[PDB]
């Protein structure tokens, strides 16, 4: 709908060129710790399922999953920054273009207005 | 003694009357009296001068905290959020202020009721007129805001009552 189409827009490029003018994600990122939780998470459930010791059954499999769910967050992160970048861009570029549709209006103090006064009794 | 102020707390001059006996039985009230201050009162004095002396020993000092006057609710924009926060932070505080100013004059009030014994309905009239025009000012400030108060239904309340006032001065003034 509203993101499909734009100008300039490769169709599956998942990640364009002007995104890495972006600062990236630290890898310390706390969305980055979820990802890696919910990597454990997967890794403790498939021991479960399996009938194996949940905690310490299979230390590199536990490890694959953690650093895989890691990896994909990284990229989804970088994406989900650039789309919210852009539509802050295009907001602000809108607003710009049209003044007379987002017009400064004139500052008013609170002893100027004149709010009517609701007694609680 | 000086540990407060005498001029907020003012009390009277206390006159008292002089043991003036027209029998020459021995009073129980004044031997009572010896006998509880040297089995009382004495070691009591010993033990808090030492306990004083021990205090001059390390002395500090706390300060009583000063604020600035920023600017108030009327002088804010209707959406600058921060002269907003700052008007209401000030307003609170004189609202604070303002509920220990009415508690002080009724420690007043009841300190001269206690003190007048039969003659305080003639003896606290100053008082009790001091009680009734904080009370007053009080009341108009603040009452009515309910839970969820603020400093700009405070100023709606003070608006509305001054538009009542000039429309009711301007209507006598066409007399
Ligand atoms: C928000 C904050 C965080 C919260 C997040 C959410 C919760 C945490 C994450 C959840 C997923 C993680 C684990 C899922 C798989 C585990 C399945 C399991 O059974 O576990 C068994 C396993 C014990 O089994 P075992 O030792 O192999 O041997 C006994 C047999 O296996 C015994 O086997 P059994 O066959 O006898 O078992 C039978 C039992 C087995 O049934 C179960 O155990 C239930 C399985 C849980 C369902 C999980 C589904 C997905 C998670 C969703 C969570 C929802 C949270 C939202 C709130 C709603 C709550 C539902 O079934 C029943 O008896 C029927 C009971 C019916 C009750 C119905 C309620 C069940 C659902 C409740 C889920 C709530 C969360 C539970 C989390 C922990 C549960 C183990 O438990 C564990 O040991 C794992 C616990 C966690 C390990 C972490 C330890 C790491 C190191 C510690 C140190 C920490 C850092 C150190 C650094 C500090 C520096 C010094
Ligand atoms: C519970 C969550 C379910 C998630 C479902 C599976 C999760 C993994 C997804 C698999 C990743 C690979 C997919 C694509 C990678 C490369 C291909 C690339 O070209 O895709 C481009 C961009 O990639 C995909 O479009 C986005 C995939 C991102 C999926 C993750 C979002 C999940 C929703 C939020 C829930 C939180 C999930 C957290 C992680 C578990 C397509 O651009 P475009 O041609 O223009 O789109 C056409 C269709 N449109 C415009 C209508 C959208």
């Amino acid at each position: 709908t509203m993101m499909s189409g734009r100008p300039g827009r490769v169709p599956l490029q998942f990640l364009p060129n002007e995104a890495r003018s972006l600062p990236p994600p630290k890898l310390t990122d706390p969305r980055l710790v979820y990802m890696g939780f919910l990597g454990y998470c997967s890794g403790l459930i498939d021991n479960a399922i399996r009938r194996r010791p949940v905690v310490s059954a299979g230390l590199h499999r536990q490890l694959l999953y953690v650093t895989s769910f890691v990896f994909f967050g990284y990229y989804l992160l970088k994406r989900q920054d650039y789309m919210y970048a852009l539509r802050d861009h295009d907001m602000f570029a809108y607003v710009k273009s049209h003044p007379e549709d987002f017009p400064e209006k004139d500052k008013k103090t609170y002893g100027e207005i004149l709010e009517e006064f609701h007694p609680v009794r | 003694p000086d540990s407060w102020d005498k001029d907020v707390y003012p009390e009277p001059p206390r006159r008292t009357p002089a043991p003036a006996p027209q029998t020459s039985l021995p009073n129980p009230v004044t031997y009572l009296t010896k006998i509880f201050d040297l089995l009382v009162d004495r070691p009591v004095t010993l033990a808090r001068e030492f306990i004083e002396q021990q205090h001059a020993k390390n002395r500090y000092y706390y300060y009583h905290r000063e604020f600035r006057r920023v600017p108030d609710i009327t002088e804010c924009e209707e959406k600058d959020i921060l002269c907003m926060f700052e008007a209401e932070m000030q307003w609170r505080r004189d609202y604070k202020v303002d509920q220990e100013i009415v508690n002080i004059i009724q420690e007043r009030l009841k300190a001269c009721q206690q003190r007048e014994g039969e003659s305080y309905r003639q003896n606290c009239a100053k008082e009790l007129e001091q009680f009734t025009q904080v009370s007053k000012a009080f009341q108009d400030r603040y009452s009515d805001l309910g839970a969820h108060y603020s400093a700009r239904k405070c100023l709606a309340k003070q608006k509305q009552r001054m538009l009542a006032e000039r429309k009711a001065a301007k209507e006598a003034a066409a007399a």
